């Protein structure tokens, strides 16, 4: 009796005999961007936000030092263990993004060029997609395994190692997809939710950044700046590229953090949140769910720090205060200030998210923690609490896109790596800082009026084209990164690419004790602390194939 | 009865009230831990009928 046991098939579902079809190939695709929006969590967010409150830039918030307790933990530098469950879920959760773009991969491969022609711009994008998993997993662990055979069995899987490859045959292996969909993206994407070329480039020469500053030893420190590497970033930042995507930096820096302006010229790849789509609720950006002010019930979580709000003062010419900035809290009526302080923090006294209907101030409706971890509020994630475009589900949401690369990243990216190649191009580089400058400058549009009602002195100054040292333009292309990326959350891998990361953490972990009492006992740990530990289920469940990262053992 | 709804009972601080001072539901306010008023959620689970 065995027609019996043959009759009752799956319900609702494609088995994975199916799966590889051509009809299926695009629903592979978008499928694979999904996950972008969709694979995330509150505690895991793919900003990496909560990664970044151990920089200078912010806190963690929240009630108290309890609420969230092994992120206070990566803040301060002590008590993180190898077995904590939050770097456990990055781990995890970015692997399974590469799930979707490999199984992509895997049935593109197999499609007939004459039959399907676009199937070279998506593998492509499948590739590129692939690589911005890669990337950020080696932003957060270093010591990676590279997935990306997608014609691998899934045993095959047991036998993968994190040292497979070198730290410098890692990052070229991230840089070989992105170096891929450089060549085979179209120049104009009309569906903005695909990178262009000019993105797989922008992001290309990030990778080489990050891989120009070599760490080729046992260890986590430096071991030499390669000028080929430097070369390859320079050539994908080229003007020439991105002006055939039309890329370009917007009018007002507020534009690239408001609803209104989504997949403006600055936007060269972003995430696609979206409401009123057929979804439960979303596909909102449910990832910064606590981030979210007091004012909305909850839950008061990445605050942006006064070494950030301070870093933003400046002189009687406009230029930042390199030496002196950090002493004196910012006064509002006496210092000059650089205006896109008034879209990265939002101060006490001052209208959250542009809506003066609501002014932040320093009570239980805006500090969770009663001041514990201060007043301020990110508003480069947040919206007006007025806006059509945020919902309540299990935390508080908006469609408000998530943007990867913005443009100010490809020229501050093509002046470092022009000033750190010092083959005499530093005045080339000086002019790309000042582009970025002189917007923000003038950037001004929705707090135009702050001069005469708060009293807020704007003095942005470009520098003068002369002749620069190069340690001296190197501060100069630190501080144009450090105001226009405020908490956008690339703060702290910039200080581990630089390898300042012990010094400046440290100094920051004292100047910063006088100031919100949770940093006291803090202590970074040079060559251990720049990245995180391979997680410990990772490890013990490869049975002997990964190593951990050095500093924790 | 909603899944662990005793093991919410049990972790919501004794200070939060059954009431709010107009009659309403009480419930957590300010840095007080983010979870709803138990007796409350009995309340809305019980028409909740197989
Ligand atoms: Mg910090
Ligand atoms: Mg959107």
């Amino acid at each position: 009796c065995d027609d019996f046991l043959d009759r009752q098939v799956p319900q609702g579902i494609v088995t994975g005999d199916q799966i590889a079809s051509p009809e299926y190939v695009d629903n592979l695709v978008i499928s694979a961007y999904a996950i972008w929006a969709t694979g995330d969590d509150i505690n895991s967010s793919f900003s990496l936000w909560n990664y970044d409150v151990r920089s200078d830039d912010c806190y963690k918030g929240g009630s108290g030092t309890e609420d969230g307790g092994v992120f206070n933990a990566l803040e301060i530098s002590k008590g993180i263990n190898t077995t904590d469950w939050n770097i456990n879920d990055i781990w995890k959760r970015l692997y399974q993004c590469i799930t979707r773009a490999n199984t992509a991969l895997q049935s593109l491969d197999q499609m007939d060029e004459k039959t399907y022609p676009l199937k070279n711009q998506r593998i492509a994008e499948m590739r590129f997609l692939r690589g911005h998993a890669h990337f950020m997993l080696k932003q957060l662990f270093k010591k990676i395994v590279i997935v990306n055979d997608e014609n691998m069995e899934p045993d095959a899987y047991n036998e993968l190692s994190n040292t497979t490859y070198t730290n410098d045959e890692q990052w070229q292996k991230i840089a070989d997809d992105f170096q891929f969909a450089y060549d085979n993206l179209p120049e104009v994407q009309i569906e903005k939710g695909r990178p262009a070329q000019a993105a797989a480039a922008a992001y290309l020469a990030k990778t080489y950044l990050y891989k120009a500053y070599r760490q080729d030893g046992a260890d986590n420190a430096l071991t030499g700046i390669n000028e080929e590497d430097l070369k390859q970033v320079v050539k994908y930042t080229d003007p020439l590229i991105m002006a055939k995507g039309g890329y370009g930096l917007e009018t007002d820096y507020s534009m690239n953090f408001l609803p209104q302006y989504e997949n403006g010229a600055e936007s060269v790849w972003a995430i696609q949140y979206s409401i009123n789509d057929g979804t439960y609720n979303g596909n909102l950006n449910w990832g910064m769910g606590l981030t979210t002010p007091q004012i909305l019930g909850c839950c008061d979580f990445h605050k942006p720090s006064q070494n950030l709000v301070n870093a933003f003062k400046t002189d009687s010419q406009g230029k930042p205060l390199f030496s002196t900035y950090d002493n004196e809290n910012y006064e509002v009526a006496t210092d000059n200030v650089d205006p896109r302080l008034f879209h990265t923090v939002g101060m006490p006294g001052f209208p959250y998210k542009y809506n003066e209907g609501y002014i932040i101030q320093k009570n239980d409706d805006w500090s969770r923690s009663k001041g514990l971890y201060g007043y301020y509020v990110s508003l480069k994630e947040n919206v007006d609490p007025d806006c059509d475009c945020l919902k309540k589900g299990s935390y508080w949401a908006s469609s408000l896109n998530h943007i990867v690369i913005r443009y100010a990243d490809v020229l501050l990216m093509r002046a470092e790596a022009l000033i750190q190649l010092n083959d005499g191009r530093i005045t080339d580089a000086i002019s790309l800082i000042n582009e970025v400058r002189s917007r923000a400058a003038g950037s001004t549009m929705l707090i135009f009026n702050y001069k005469e009602d708060y009293g807020v002195n704007f003095k942005v100054t470009p520098y003068d084209l002369k002749a620069y040292a190069q340690d001296e333009a190197m501060k100069m292309l630190k501080w144009e990164r450090r105001v226009e990326f405020g908490m956008e959350s690339s703060r702290f891998f910039d200080l581990v690419r630089w390898g300042e990361a012990k010094d400046v953490i440290n100094a920051y972990y004292v100047t910063e004790a006088s100031r919100c009492s949770i940093y006291k006992n803090a202590g970074f740990t040079e060559n251990k602390n720049e990245y995180l530990p391979v997680p410990f289920e990772q490890i013990s469940a490869s049975n002997g194939n990964y190593t951990q990262n050095f500093g924790w053992h | 009865a909603p899944g662990g709804i005793i093991e919410t009972a049990l972790d919501i601080p004794s200070a939060i009230p059954v009431y709010a001072s107009d009659g309403s539901w009480g419930g957590p306010v300010g840095g007080w831990p983010d979870r709803r008023n138990p007796r409350a959620v009995l309340e809305y689970n019980k028409d909740n009928r197989y």
